[PDB]
């Protein structure tokens, strides 16, 4: 839904899916993808449970 | 036209990504630049050059275009994903 990259696979982060960590080449930049897909994932608990 | 020889085995991996068809495998900037060698003097490089020094990335790129419509190969110099029709002609970005 809201949170979901529209070529991702909708449920699951990939660390081997350019669309799911934004392109980041190297582990040191591979690892923010994943940061940055938790804060996504947080806001959308604040738009469902208000 | 032709089918690359097969050279044995110890492929490196293709990661299968269903979500689009498409494909991931990082090559590195010596195969995105010898693959750029090859398409500079009338050459090929889907099957040409059995005997190749870095033969292997270039023969499993081969198969990977042909089992994934729109695979996603990453070099290293920049990073980029060159999708299959991308990676089609063999010049990525620019140099001669």
């Amino acid at each position: 839904g809201m949170t979901l990259t529209p070529g991702s696979k909708a449920g699951v982060f990939d660390f081997q899916d350019p669309i799911d960590i934004r392109g980041a080449r190297w582990a040191g930049e591979s690892f923010k993808a994943l940061l940055f897909q938790i804060d996504k994932e947080a806001v959308e608990i604040a738009r469902q449970t208000g | 036209a032709k089918v690359a020889p097969e050279p044995e085995g110890e492929l490196p991996y293709v990661h299968p990504l269903p979500h689009r068809s498409s494909a991931y495998i990082w090559c590195g900037w010596w195969v995105m630049d010898e693959i750029q060698k090859m398409t500079e003097e009338g050459k090929d490089w889907k099957t040409d050059d059995p005997d190749s020094k870095y033969y292997l990335h270039r023969y499993t790129l081969q198969k990977m275009m042909k089992d994934y419509p729109e695979v996603d190969v990453q070099e290293s110099r920049n990073g980029y994903i060159i999708h299959k029709t991308a990676l089609e002609t063999g010049i990525i970005y620019t140099y001669p």
